[PDB]
């Protein structure tokens, strides 16, 4: 696969509408599905799993506001590499209708979901309308799936990761970003727990 | 139950993670005292479980909260007898001394309070608090702050450094 030939940018950057994040955890009681670690800045899920993002804005930006989702890899050696799935996930029968067999990152229960291949840069990313909050909310909920395991070989093959969210107008141009780190796993509860008493040290 | 005792305080000590965020997530009092006065926080600290205590002071757990019976905070309450003393002490420490000092400052009721002097300020349960003079030595249970304009005293206790989850 060819390189990029550059590296999207994951500074946080709030905008003139206070563009900020927020999570949710999924977990279905005792099955502990996707959470978020304040400490650490990384959400931990499972794959193809619900995943909570919340979009919180002090103001609001204009209708046409977009807001897209990116994948790079988070070690400077490895950042020009395009994340995509591994040659077995984007072979299996795991099709939603709309989503390139490629991508990462889809986004569920949203029918003007958008996906690009970069003809320039290379790189994959998913895009929805900026929809305002329901009434009685405070914020934007989308609900993202990743469709490959961080461990998978071929794909990240255990490579850290992080999402960068952005908000943008209209035409592309940038109002607000922010991001992530992610870990891609079967027992995501297990390893943020793991993972924060590690940092302790 | 007759002991005081909720939900999430079972799983506390068992050291039942999923169950714990599940309830916390929900909407589950952080803050529910036992007959002893021991809130979750206080369970978590005594069995050193440092990643639980996390997941409560995030969630808006009372840091300066005091069981009923040897008047201990949870901070106190570590067992050095067991594994993860020294990681969790640590870790409690550290966030009683961030608390209006991180965060630009700001701190969020934990509890509705009505002022008992006018050189004291009101608050509900949920606002934030901005914290402008911490460590007076005059006095080590109240802190100076402002609340939409407004400056008065407010006592410590009333805190978290994150904000309850609302159901
Ligand atoms: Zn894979």
């Amino acid at each position: 696969w060819p390189l990029s030939s550059s590296v999207p940018s994951q500074k946080t950057y709030q905008g003139s509408y206070g563009f900020r994040l927020g999570f949710l955890h999924s977990g279905t009681a005792k099955s502990v599905t996707c959470t978020y670690s304040p400490a650490l800045n990384k959400m931990f899920c499972q794959l193809a799993k619900t995943c909570p993002v919340q979009l919180w804005v002090d103001s609001t930006p204009p209708p046409g506001t977009r807001v897209r989702a990116m994948a790079i890899y988070k070690q400077s050696q490895h950042m020009t590499e395009v994340v995509r799935r591994c040659p077995h996930h984007e072979r299996c029968s795991d099709s939603d209708g709309l989503a390139p067999p490629q991508h990462l990152i889809r986004v569920e229960g949203n029918l003007r979901v958008e996906y690009l291949d970069d003809r320039n840069t290379f790189r994959h990313s998913v895009v929805v309308p900026y929809e305002p909050p329901e009434v009685g909310s405070d914020c934007t909920t989308i609900h993202y799936n990743y469709m490959c395991n961080s461990s998978c070989m071929g794909g990240m093959n255990r490579r850290p990761i992080l999402t960068i969210i952005t908000l943008e107008d209209s035409s592309g141009n940038l109002l607000g970003r922010n991001s992530f780190e992610v870990r891609v796993c079967a027992c995501p509860g297990r390893d943020r727990r793991t993972e924060e008493e590690n940092l302790r040290k | 139950n007759e002991e005081g005792i909720t939900a999430l305080h079972n799983a506390i000590c068992g050291a039942n993670y999923s169950i714990v965020d599940f309830l916390i997530t929900a909407g589950a009092n952080v803050n529910s005292p036992d007959s002893h006065g021991w809130t979750p926080l206080h369970c978590a600290a005594s069995c050193n479980d440092t990643v639980i205590c996390m997941a409560l002071v995030q969630h808006g757990a009372a840091i300066f909260a005091t069981t009923l019976s040897d008047g201990a905070t949870a901070f106190e309450k570590c067992d050095p007898y067991r594994e993860g003393y020294a990681d969790c002490a640590t870790y409690l420490a550290d966030v009683e001394q961030s608390m209006g000092l991180m965060n630009s400052g700001a701190v969020y009721a934990l509890w509705d309070y009505s002022a008992e002097f006018g050189d004291e300020l009101s608050f509900r349960e949920g606002e934030s608090v901005t914290v402008l003079r911490r460590d007076g030595p005059e006095e080590t249970d109240w802190w100076w702050a402002a609340l939409h304009g407004q400056e008065g005293y407010v006592p410590r206790n009333y805190f978290g450094l994150f904000p309850r989850v609302k159901p």
